């Protein structure tokens, strides 16, 4: 068991499991925590960036995909780059060909299908990264959770990475409050920072440690780093 | 056996982790970033006295504004440098400007993932990851003097100072104490020499170690053996002082 | 096609197929190169397991890449031909596009690049060959000697040896080669090359071949008798002590 | 999808053996006996039709096949492998010879093409060797009559007479007793039936035995008249009745 | 001592185990079929078993109309059966297009047997776990039964049977053709040939059949067709008024 | 997937040897011995057919000595089917050369080409090597009479006299003993037969178990002639040398 | 077009090739050397389409030099000419043919005989005592039919080329700006540096 | 025969001041002797303070503008939101045009 | 010996394909889904396990449409289901492009069948980790199908798969007995809601969301449509009243 059935993604275990996919899932858990949440007017990403040394920079975890869509990552950053690039192209294709901003729901379906092809063919490997996609389209604010198994889920709020369960239980309690935060971006970010801090343990949220992103009704997807997020610590 | 792009139970790719071990066996390379420029130094480590040491080329130019130092399987670095040079020159052709150091680094790191045996998504014809780490140093108008550490994992961290190769763990701890934001270029040069001398098996002279830097004014230069010899002499005199 | 990753990393960080290619080189017949002030001399040994060969037609261990550059090797003979052919093609290609023959460093860099590629391409094994490449750049009298190995690493040497018992002859050259004053003549440069092989060869004028390369495409191979004079004159100096 | 088996399935073992070729030869050994005998004015090839059921119609399965008008083949081993070798052998006689030279290939060269096909299934990626030994009998103008054996390795040898399969060791020994360089075709048919009778357990008649000859031209089998140079095929399969005639005076 | 049983390469004894295990798969459905030739028709009988009450019985079939003239019954799992069916149909249509006449039963059988032989020699293709019995009234050869298996073997039959209890059907039919001395069922109408087939399946298997326990395919001059439950019931009434 | 069933025919052992080349060489050491001997005025090719029968048609058979060219021939040791593949490509190469330069191909150029094909199956492709060793006998106007050998590694070498197949160690000692540089073809014919006669695994050395060829200047012409000996001619030369 | 003349005498082949390079209304160069040494004893001259002419000659040169290194041996003039003919014959049925005509003058060291080969752009090879390409033949062939002898010395050959060049300078409409003359014999290839006023 | 080009007329005008620049163009769009629209803008704000017009065959003009606008978008994605300087835009547009050297965009472009 | 369950295309000694059987375990592990054939259409329903309050209700849709007249639902690895439906949609478009008519459900069923079967033929792919229930209305009536990982599929009166398949099948069998003359679309929708609720006792530990779709000649014009609003609540109320 396990030993014999985890050599490649093309092999089912005797209980119907896909261990290579499950090992890829484990790369996300080792990844640094990031939180997503939304109301009816805005959607917010908050991420805890990780460094190597005190001499090193903090690995950026948020990537803009279009003016109305973007995502945060936990796991293999190179794989997030590939998937975010694909999403950038799909968003771009929709605009050029149909003059239409891509629905966040359709973006989720496209990621699912792209991840799935890597879980059924020989020689490849699953993607070793998880993604939280936020956006504002023709049906309002949206937040998605992408796992490299191919499973994509629309949520009000969630978290991924190490110790992400803390932030997730907080949001699960705070649900009725933060969903009502309409027409107030600062207050949604506060609720996102209070959630991300639930997953802390090692350190405190410093100025070059924290990264935040916001998208909404009259707000293009925009990333905040450094002194721009000093007012939230 | 087992696929080259297989994940371990812990969530790491076996081939990337194993390549990181090959880099630990490599010669020490050190980078120091300052507001007057970035310094890149390396240990030559000739395997015999009959080896003509100036033929050892572990510091290379990518463009006038970008330089490179390597550690590990140095033969693996050639295609990465060839790619880097072509990227920087190509960017200049398309845009009539210098490529940003970060974008150049990203382009090099895009190569690192492309290994396997016919994986899905695209055609990546490379049997294994690179067995070499790069220290990419340079300058651009937007983010000034920069030092990056490109790994075969495809990640690249920016560093104020960084050591890679055999003496890296000891050298990094030494850089942890000695670096500060207002270092001069001169201080950095001596600081590279000091730490190379500490971790090197052989006694540091102008033949078994090499220095280089990049400045906004003069671009990337490799220091000739005469210039470095004076800096070794100067370093020796300061250490003896106290 | 066939694209199996044959050259891969092991847990300790080694690529066993490259390192096993080196073991093929170790088994190969010894080869040595030493630079003079005005020449480079390439010495190789010949086996004596089987004797009854036609030396007129049997391929020699020293091959011309161009009129001014030569390449010897240690390891798999069949593998060496592929490198030599590719080197020669690239030499003519260079003359065609640049309108100048290759530098010795460039020719070496090319061969080393080929070898490196065979360490991270699917479906192929590394070359079981290390080469010594020697000659003079166009319009230049500064002698050049380079060495490549299966990994794709290359570098220049004042003198170097490869193949079986190369540890011994390298030890000889490390003590007997002076850098401040290298062999000033073609004669005494050859003598040192023969002296170094005599540590390993054990009796044989037919077991040693030597090529002398000088500036401006002046390359020649020595005959049995010419070499035999060096062997005889060296042995007489030992006895007078 | 994609034949990702681009590597050999036949490789050398430490002793030098090519395992799959040996194992293919072992498959041939279990196969029903077939033989060939070369006379001065013809060649005969014969084998037992071992039916897999009495409900089967053994007329619908021919173990003896025409390749060209002057060339015939029989085998021992796996039948399905033989069938596709015949298809390929017939075709290659056209594409690689008749469409170029406007005449059918001589026996040795058609044998050579079949042998090449079999050699390739011993070295190419992702295949096993053919589990059959063929006996090919034929005639051509400049070489006269000839008989060849072809093995799973792709090796082939010319024979005066031989047998392959189940009882080939005994059969060869019996042929060495009876063969000479002055046999007429009818004498060879007789030697062939005697030899084959030692191999068959059950019924031995024109319905259980299959037998063909390469001999004289059969203008009655050509299908047309008018061209003097076209005199008809030299290959002829004997009928059930024609075999029984020679068994009554056996 | 292991991987020679996983792909189609020779074992030390010259055997192909994956071919032998594919034969095993043919019996997985626990269904018996048989085929007999008439004077100018060919009939195939196959047991129909519908265990689940939630199934639509009209979709549970192992008989296929390959062409206007050819019919095929499969012994083996349905996915492989339909794979073989779809291919045979495509092959049948291509033959008619390229060569200008309907593909004969025996030629289709040879073709499908050649394809099967390929899976037996190439590593990346598995054998199909099926035995295909083709039937027609060939315009040259008359009533025809040709059967192919996972070894790539094929031959024509006077009559044949396939399945777990193949041997009981076979010996029953053998004994009939020894008594009657001929190689077909001497009967002018196909309806009586269907009755013969069903009658001999009942005797051999020692089991009675309702209208829903059987599938029947009939080939005549220029058409192959399958019987409805009511067509079969008419047939089962005929045998009862005589037994 | 497929990876599981791949023998990996082109890898090094820890000792730096190619497994499949070594195992192919082992295969060839069981093959019938073939000998080549070069004289001043020609070359001799002699080969032993291992495993024969009374019914094997020798007149038609040709399993060891093959013609590549009017001026070049080879003796085979190993898998015959493998050899014929290589023979045929060598024949095409010689004709391409002739078509290109309007000159017959020099012997070494043909040998190098064929040996490079072998080397390929050794370094890439994942296929088994050809289980063959060739002795090449030929003549051109640059080097005159030449003898070469190639084995499955793709390495080739030049010889005055050489053996391939079984008992090469014994055969090469015997040749090294009785060979001299100023020999004549007729003396070489004797040497080759004597040497086979001593190394044979059979009882005696009869005509029906041999193939024999000479590449001579033709005695009376001025150009080269390739003689492949017929069974009766081998039976005659076997009596002359004193082995009836 | 450009002037390309060849003449095989007793012990050498002499090639004469015009020096002009003209594009439209302007003579761009008057010292052009329309020749490449393919090996120490084989020389090829060329004329035809602007770019194709040098590209082809250099490509041939590269190939013969490659052969020389590989084999450590110089190919015969006959072998080199056959190789050249085959390359031209390939290109004539290709997408964009080489429009180049050549003469190949060589000294066969094995035969100790000079040899001259005329090959046109179609791959039409022929071995001649004297040869020309383009319109120049229309004047020179008849001139040489009269005055040529097979036993002529190299010096008598040069006098005979002078007669050809004078006739072309008299009757040809183009100013081809004189010729560069080269001799191919057992000692290799040398240029007659003083033909302008010989 | 199908003619892949047309002529949509109109005219454009670019003048550069000391600390400003203007790019102007009429809004008429025509085919032969007919008006297609009296108001069809052909001068566009492409981001990064760059204005652009590609006048002549409008379908090629729109395609070029569209591609250049997309080029600006990706320049931000690939170079950390760096501003595309006017000289850099100009060189970029050269390659967009020369890419179709053997099937040209039938326009006169001004930025 | 052993090891027969490591590669996809490999037959075990008893004629089985263990990798397909292991794929079934992935399906058995999944959510319960059903199909109900009524007298002029088909109804589909599925259980959606609510992991947390954070899942947006009524979003995360699981039932998928193919062309305009076919509904598909599946249990097991959801991505594999989507992959299958994407293929189905490509396949239905192709059929319509060539033949003009919308693809008949039997024709469509075989298209999925042949594709799923193809993924049991080679070791370079793994089988589908879903059983798919699907169908709709065509020229001659309604059709319901279930397709397993082996590629096996049949027509059904009612179908169930996933964790609670035994409960569902038991309820489905009661409806077939007690409504022999035929059920209506209105009834089948309510009856499907009941069965999903009764089947949810197997996953009773966590909360769930109901999803229903239907394709009926009289109720939807033969087009696939989702059940929303007042009709969905009516079905939920019916199931809650029946559970007590």
């Amino acid at each position: 068991f396990r030993n014999n059935y985890d050599g490649d993604t093309v092999t089912f275990s005797p209980t119907g499991r896909l261990f290579q996919v499950e090992y890829a899932l484990e790369a996300i858990k080792q990844g640094s925590v990031t939180v997503g949440l939304r109301s009816n007017t805005h959607a917010v990403l908050v991420a805890l960036k990780r460094n190597a040394d005190e001499l090193s920079s903090y690995q950026k975890k948020i990537i803009k995909c279009d003016e109305h869509m973007g995502l945060s990552l936990a796991g293999l950053a190179p794989d997030a780059r590939v998937l975010s690039n694909y999403l950038r192209q799909q968003c771009n294709y929709s605009s050029l060909v149909f003059n239409r901003k891509l629905a966040v729901e359709r973006a989720g379906h496209l990621l699912c299908d792209k991840a799935q092809k890597n879980t059924q063919s020989y020689g490849g490997r699953p993607y070793g990264v998880g993604l939280l996609i936020i956006g504002y389209d023709k049906s309002g604010a949206h937040l998605l959770e992408f796992q490299p198994s191919g499973n994509v889920t629309e949520l009000y709020g969630t978290a991924i990475g190490a110790r992400s369960q803390g932030a997730k239980t907080y949001l699960e309690r705070t649900l009725d409050t933060f969903i009502k935060i309409d027409g107030n971006p600062d207050e949604l970010i506060k609720a996102g920072v209070e959630a991300i801090s639930q997953s802390l343990r090692d350190e405190s949220l410093t100025v070059d440690n924290l990264s935040i992103a916001i998208v909404g009704k009259d707000t293009p997807f925009t990333i905040y780093d450094g002194e721009a997020v000093a007012k939230y610590i | 056996d087992r696929g080259v792009s297989t994940f371990s139970p812990e969530g790491r790719l076996f081939q990337v982790e194993y390549s990181l071990e090959a880099i630990k066996l490599g010669s020490t390379a050190i980078g120091i970033a300052t507001k007057e420029g970035v310094v890149l130094g390396v240990e030559k480590r000739a395997t015999s006295p009959l080896l003509e040491s100036d033929s050892i080329e572990k510091i290379v130019e990518i463009d006038r504004h970008i330089g490179c130092a390597m550690s590990g399987l140095t033969a693996d670095a050639r295609s990465m440098i060839e790619h880097a040079r072509t990227a920087a020159v190509t960017h200049n052709l398309y845009y009539d400007e210098d490529i940003n150091v970060e974008s150049l680094t990203q382009s090099v790191c895009d190569l690192a993932l492309r290994f396997g045996e016919g994986a899905s998504g695209e055609e990546r014809l490379m049997s294994r990851p690179f067995g070499v780490a790069l220290l990419i140093a340079g300058h651009d108008a937007d983010d000034g003097y920069q030092l990056f550490h490109a790994e075969p994992s495809g990640t690249f961290y920016r560093y104020n100072a960084k050591a890679i190769g055999s003496g890296s763990e000891g050298a990094q701890a030494e850089l942890l104490n000695e670096w500060h934001s207002s270092l001069t270029l001169k201080e950095a040069e001596l600081l590279v020499l000091k730490i190379l001398k500490q971790v090197m098996e052989e006694k540091l002279d102008e033949n078994n170690a090499q220095l280089s830097c990049i400045t906004k004014q003069d671009g990337f230069k490799i220091y000739d053996n005469e210039k470095t010899a004076e800096l070794i002499k100067e370093l020796k005199e300061k250490e003896a002082a106290e | 096609g066939y694209d199996r990753a044959l050259s891969i990393f092991s847990p300790d960080g080694h690529i066993f197929q490259v390192e096993y290619a080196l073991e093929a080189v170790k088994r190969g017949t010894c080869a040595v190169g030493v630079k003079g002030k005005n020449c480079v001399v390439l010495g190789c040994e010949r086996r004596s397991t089987l004797k009854l060969q036609d030396t007129r037609i049997t391929p020699s261990k020293v091959s011309k890449i161009d009129s001014h550059v030569v390449l010897s090797f240690s390891g798999l003979n069949a593998d060496s031909r592929i490198l030599i052919e590719k080197a020669r093609v690239e030499a003519q290609s260079h003359r065609l596009t640049l309108e100048d023959p290759v530098t010795v460093e460039y020719l070496t860099r090319y061969v080393a690049g080929v070898q490196q590629r065979y360490t991270q391409s699917g479906g192929v094994r590394p070359f079981g060959v290390s080469t010594l490449i020697a000659g003079f750049d166009p319009r230049d009298d500064e002698p050049k000697l380079y060495q490549t190995e299966p990994s794709g690493i290359y570098s220049s040497w004042s003198a170097q040896t490869i193949g079986r018992n190369s540890k011994t002859v390298r030890e000889f050259l490390e003590k007997n080669y002076d850098r401040k004053e290298p062999p000033a003549t073609v004669e005494e440069c050859v003598k040192l090359t023969v002296r170094s092989l005599l540590e390993v060869v054990q009796t044989g004028a037919k077991n040693i071949e030597i090529t002398v390369v000088k500036p401006d495409s002046d390359i020649v191979a020595l005959s049995s008798e010419e070499i035999n004079q060096y062997v005889t004159q060296i042995e007489q100096e030992k006895q007078e002590q | 999808m994609t034949d990702r088996y681009s590597f050999s399935l036949t490789t050398f073992s430490p002793s030098g053996k090519l395992g799959q070729i040996d194992y293919a030869l072992t498959a041939v050994k279990q196969g029903v006996t077939s033989l060939g005998i070369k006379a001065t004015n013809g060649v005969v090839i014969a084998t037992e039709k071992k039916s897999s059921s009495p409900l089967a119609m053994s007329e619908t399965l021919s173990k003896v096949s025409l390749l060209t008008p002057d060339i015939g083949a029989v085998y021992s081993g796996m039948g399905p492998d033989y069938r596709v070798l015949v298809d390929k052998s017939r075709k290659v006689a056209h594409t690689s010879y008749k469409r170029i030279y406007g005449e059918y290939p001589p026996t040795k060269l058609l044998v050579s093409e079949v042998a090449k096909i079999m050699q390739e299934a011993t070295q190419s990626g992702g295949v096993r060797p053919f589990g059959v030994s063929l006996l090919i009998a034929g005639h051509d103008e400049f070489n006269g009559f000839s008989l060849y054996q072809v093995d799973p390795s792709g090796s082939y040898f010319p024979w005066k007479a031989t047998a392959i399969g189940k009882g080939s060791v005994a059969a060869k020994t019996f042929l060495e007793k009876r063969w000479n360089d002055e046999l007429e075709l009818e004498d060879a048919i007789h030697i062939a039936l005697l030899t084959l009778k030692e191999s068959v357990e059950g019924e031995f008649n024109g319905d259980t035995i299959e037998l063909a000859i390469i001999g004289d031209e059969n203008p009655d089998l050509l299908g047309y008249t008018g061209i003097p140079t076209d005199k008809g095929p030299r290959f002829r399969k004997l009928t059930s009745q024609e075999i029984n005639d020679r068994l009554e005076a056996l | 001592a292991g991987y020679d049983r996983h792909i189609t390469i020779f074992s030390p004894e010259g055997r192909l185990y994956q071919v032998e295990y594919a034969f095993k798969a043919t019996n997985q459905t626990n269904i018996n079929s048989l085929a007999v030739r008439g004077k100018d028709c060919t009939v195939v009988i196959s047991q129909k078993k519908v265990p689940d009450k939630l199934l639509d019985p009209t979709t549970v079939s192992y008989i296929f109309c390959i062409s206007r003239t050819i019919g095929m019954v499969v012994n083996g799992p349905i996915p492989d059966a339909r794979n073989a069916a779809l291919r045979a149909k495509a092959e049948a249509a291509e033959f008619r297009y390229k060569y200008g006449y309907d593909m004969p039963c025996d030629v289709l059988a040879k073709r499908m047997a050649n394809l099967s032989q390929i899976y037996t020699q190439r590593a990346y293709m598995r054998p199909l776990g099926v035995i295909l019995t083709f039937v027609s009234v060939d315009e040259e050869l008359g009533p025809s039964i040709y059967k192919t298996d996972p070894a790539g073997y094929y031959v024509g039959y006077k009559a044949t049977a396939t399945g777990p209890k193949q041997q009981e059907i076979t010996t029953n039919l053998e004994n009939h053709f020894k008594k009657s001395k001929i190689d077909h069922i001497n009967e002018e109408s196909w309806e009586k040939v269907v009755e013969f087939a069903i009658t001999h399946m009942i005797d051999a298997l020692g089991t009675e059949f309702s209208k829903n326990d059987l599938e029947v395919g009939v080939a005549t001059k220029d058409k192959f067709f399958t019987l409805s439950a009511e067509n079969i019931e008419e047939r089962l009434v005929a045998i009862a008024e005589q037994d | 997937g497929s990876r599981r069933y791949d023998s990996r025919t082109t890898i090094f052992s820890p000792e730096g040897r190619l497994y499949q080349v070594e195992y192919a060489l082992e295969s060839i050491s069981h093959a019938g011995t073939a000998i080549g001997i070069m004289a001043s005025d020609g070359i001799v090719l002699a080969a032993e057919r291992k495993v024969t029968s009374t019914l094997l048609e020798q007149d038609t058979s040709t399993e060891k000595l093959y013609k590549l060219n009017d001026k070049i021939a080879v003796a085979v040791a190993g898998l015959t089917a493998d050899a014929e593949i290589l023979i045929n490509t060598a024949r095409i190469h010689a004709q391409n050369y002739l078509k290109t330069y309007n000159e017959d191909i020099p012997v070494e150029i043909l040998v190098r080409r064929l040996s490079d094909i072998k080397q390929g199956y050794t370094q890439h492709g994942g296929l088994r090597p050809f289980g063959v060793s060739f002795i090449y006998a030929g003549y051109d106007d640059r080097y005159g009479y030449q003898l070469y050998t190639s084995n499955p590694s793709g390495n080739y070498t030049g010889w005055k006299a050489i053996s391939v197949g079984a008992n090469t160690s014994a055969a090469q000692t015997l040749l090294q003993m009785d060979y001299k540089d100023d020999m004549k073809v007729d003396d070489a014919i004797e040497l080759a037969l004597k040497t086979l006669s001593k190394t044979t695994d059979s009882s005696a050395l009869t005509y029906d178990r041999l193939e024999f060829a000479t590449i001579r200047k033709g005695a009376n012409d001025g150009e080269v002639y390739q003689k492949i000996f017929k069974p009766q001619e081998i039976k005659d030369i076997l009596v002359k040398t004193g082995i009836t | 077009m450009d002037i390309i003349l060849g003449i095989r005498v007793q012990d050498s082949v002499i090639l004469a090739s015009s020096k002009a390079v003209t594009r439209g209304i302007s003579v761009l160069k008057d010292s052009d050397d329309k020749t490449r040494q393919l090996s120490p004893h084989t020389l090829m001259s060329f004329a035809g389409e602007a770019g194709d002419t040098v590209q082809f000659a250099e490509y041939i040169q590269a190939n013969i030099q490659l052969y020389s290194i590989r084999e450590d041996y110089e190919l015969s003039p006959q072998a080199v000419s056959s190789f050249v003919r085959q390359e031209l014959a390939k290109s004539i049925r290709s997408r964009r043919p080489y429009q180049v005509n050549v003469l190949i003058g060589g000294y066969d060291k094995k035969k100790n005989k000079p040899e001259l080969y005329q090959i046109d752009y179609l791959g039409t090879k022929v071995e001649l005592p004297y040869g020309a390409h383009g319109y120049s033949g229309f004047y020179t062939f008849s001139l040489l039919d009269h005055h040529y002898r097979p036993d002529m010395t190299t010096e008598e050959g040069l006098d005979l080329l002078k007669l050809c060049v004078q006739e072309l300078e008299k009757r040809m409409p183009m100013d081809f700006k004189g010729v560069i003359v080269k001799i191919v014999d057992k000692d290799g290839i040398r240029q007659v540096d003083d033909f302008q006023a010989q | 025969q199908f003619n892949p080009y047309g002529d949509n007329g109109g005219t454009i005008l670019g003048i550069a001041g000391e600390d400003f620049a203007v790019l102007a163009g009429d809004t008429r769009n025509i085919t032969d002797y007919s008006i297609n629209s009296r108001y069809e803008p052909k001068v566009f704000d492409c981001g990064d303070n760059i204005v652009m017009s590609a006048n002549g065959f409008a379908a090629d003009g729109d395609a070029l503008v569209k591609r250049f606008k997309n080029s600006v978008k990706w320049y931000h994605f690939d170079h950390n939101d760096k501003k595309l300087s006017i000289n850099s835009a100009a060189r970029n547009i050269q390659h967009l045009l020369y890419g179709k050297r053997f099937f040209p965009y039938y326009v006169h472009t001004i930025i | 010996g052993t090891g027969y369950d490591l590669s996809n295309s490999v037959f075990s000694p008893d004629g089985r394909n263990f990798q397909v059987e292991y794929a079934v375990k992935a399906v058995e592990n999944g959510t319960t889904s059903i199909g109900i054939k009524c007298n002029d259409g088909v109804v589909f329903a599925v259980e959606k396990l609510i992991t947390s309050k954070l899942l947006v209700p009524q979003k995360n849709v699981k039932i998928q449409v193919v062309d305009r007249h076919i509904g598909c639902v599946y249990s097991g690895l959801i991505p594999d289901g989507r992959h299958l439906v994407n293929r189905g949609r490509e396949e239905a478009a192709s059929f319509k492009k060539l033949y003009k008519t919308p693809i008949p459900i039997p024709a469509f069923a075989d298209r999925l069948g042949q594709y799923v079967q193809a993924h049991t033929l080679y070791n370079s792919v793994r089988p589908f980790g879903v059983s798919t229930i699907f169908g709709g209305v065509d020229k001659n009536g309604a059709h319901l199908y279930m397709l397993e990982p082996s590629g096996s599929y049949w027509g059904y009166k009612g179908a169930a798969t996933g964790k609670g398949r035994q409960s569902a099948k038991a309820e489905l069998e009661k409806l077939v007995d007690h409504h022999p003359e035929g059920l209506s679309a209105r009834e089948a929708v309510k009856q499907a809601a009941k069965i999903i609720y009764l089947a949810h006792e197997d996953n009773k530990e966590k909360d769930f969301e109901l999803e229903i779709s239907w394709c009926s000649l009289s109720e939807t014009n033969g087009l696939h449509k989702f059940v929303k609003g007042d009709l969905l609540q009516e079905a939920i109320d019916f199931a809650q009243k029946e559970i007590n």
